[PDB]
């Protein structure tokens, strides 16, 4: 299924994801797509930071969601 | 249905267990009562960009003259003072440089003078300067990263080999030597190294904009700046907790590390310190009397009156309490420092330090 991962400057880019896929997994799908490294990328889904061990079904992540990608340490 | 889903209205009498049943709930964030989901990601995106400042919305100036009138409409400055802090501040802006309006002197000996007659306390080890930036009336929310900056700037300005790589920013204008660059002129200068190619990857993450922001930065900016300028840094990422407790035992000793270069009299700058939302400045580490190490952090969100704590006739002792860090009081997740550890010295390096390299703890790669 789609989804789609768009950064604060609004570059967006869409995934084809399942729902058992790990974050994890969908990090390493960014990085085989637009080349950034996964220890860079902070996936951000309805006020959570999303942990790599889990799922996207675990975050009730469905078709054509956004995921807010939040790139590298900054204060 | 002993409980339902308040948003959705579905039966959560069948989940797996609780956990998966409040997981449920939570992903209709912020929803809380029965209400496309593209608007919610429009309302998260809008929240986050307000968050970093990646709408590049609002500016430096633009803040100070707001908040310093706020103040005197609540009666917290005069008008008097309004008057002189806004020419102070015009004044300095026209030539790139702070107005001193938030700093502290002379912080090295104020803390020494306490540290080493605190009673718990065997050794104190220091960078050998460092004046404080608070954030102010144009910064407050947004400029810590710059703040801090500043602070490791003042200290370097002290040791004439790198007061003459970065004396090279004002490009033609002579301030005095001992000039720290104000907020807009380290965003300008930001602009202007990643526009000849420093850190390409970073500066879009930032939509190749800085100056007239009130955008977040963080040490690959610090990097970034101090690099163009031709001061070799290093970047070291603390990734992980590496100690019981979620704490950072490996960040500490390689502090201790860091400072005990300190004791031969040469020259040691103090420390970035960044973590998720804030970074702050590490100026120096404390041995107490069981063999415990505790942080000596400078943070641009404490105020003038408040460093100013540190030189008086009282507020000592316990005064130290707001520098001081533990292992226990440092539990954020990650952990980046910058550390200042030479110059470049060839036009190979320098092109080469255009590509950010940063060294993992523990070593992951
Ligand atoms: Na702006
Ligand atoms: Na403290
Ligand atoms: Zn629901």
């Amino acid at each position: 299924m789609q989804i789609f991962v768009k950064t604060l400057t609004g570059k967006t880019i869409t995934l084809e994801v399942e729902p058992s896929d790990t974050i994890e997994n969908v990090k390493a799908k960014i990085q085989d797509k637009e080349g950034i490294p996964p220890d860079q990328q902070r996936l951000i889904f309805a006020g959570k930071q999303l942990e790599d061990g889990r799922t996207l079904s675990d975050y009730n992540i469905q078709k054509e969601s956004t995921l807010h990608l939040v790139l590298r340490l900054r204060g | 249905p002993t409980h339902s889903c308040p948003v959705c209205g579905m039966n959560l009498d069948n989940a797996s267990n609780s956990e998966s049943a409040a997981r449920h709930v939570e992903s209709h964030f912020p929803a809380t009562s029965p209400q496309a989901l593209r608007e919610r990601e429009q309302r998260e995106f809008e929240m986050l960009r307000a968050q970093y400042g990646m709408d590049n919305q609002g500016n430096f100036r633009e803040q100070s003259v707001t908040n310093m009138q706020r103040a005197v409409y609540a009666g917290e400055m005069s008008v008097a003072d309004y008057y002189e802090r806004t020419l102070d501040l015009r004044a300095a802006e026209s030539c790139g440089i702070d107005d001193g309006s938030s700093i502290t002197r002379s912080i090295v000996p104020r803390v020494r003078a306490i540290s080493t007659t605190a009673p718990n306390v065997v050794r104190t080890l220091l960078c050998t300067c460092v004046d404080h930036y608070a954030s102010s009336y144009g910064d407050r929310g947004w400029g810590c990263g710059y703040r801090n900056m500043q602070m490791l700037i003042s200290s370097l300005l002290t040791h004439t080999g790198y007061n003459e790589r970065l004396y090279k920013l004002w490009q033609g204008q002579k301030p005095p030597r001992s000039s720290v660059p104000s907020i807009s002129r380290l965003q300008s200068l930001i602009e202007q190294a990643w526009s000849q190619g420093f850190d390409i990857q970073g500066s879009e993450q930032l939509g190749c904009r800085l100056v007239n922001t009130r955008k977040w930065i963080g040490a690959t900016e610090v990097v970034t700046l101090l690099s163009f300028l031709r001061i070799k840094c290093q970047l070291v990422d603390f990734h992980r907790p590496t100690g019981p407790g979620g704490t950072h035992p490996e960040l500490f000793t390689w502090v201790l590390k860091y400072f005990e270069n300190s004791v031969g009299g040469e020259f040691v700058p103090p420390l970035y310190l960044q973590h998720q939302g804030h970074s702050r400045t590490i100026m120096g580490i404390e041995v107490h009397r069981d063999g415990s190490l505790i942080l000596l952090v400078l943070d641009p969100s404490h105020s003038p009156q408040q460093m100013a704590q540190f030189g008086d006739t009282n507020s000592s002792a316990v005064a130290l309490r707001l520098l001081r860090k533990s292992e226990a009081a440092m539990k954020a997740r990650q952990y980046q420092i910058v550390a200042v550890v030479g110059t470049i010295d060839s036009e190979q390096q320098y092109q080469q330090s255009k590509i950010l390299r940063g060294t993992r703890i523990p070593q992951d790669r």
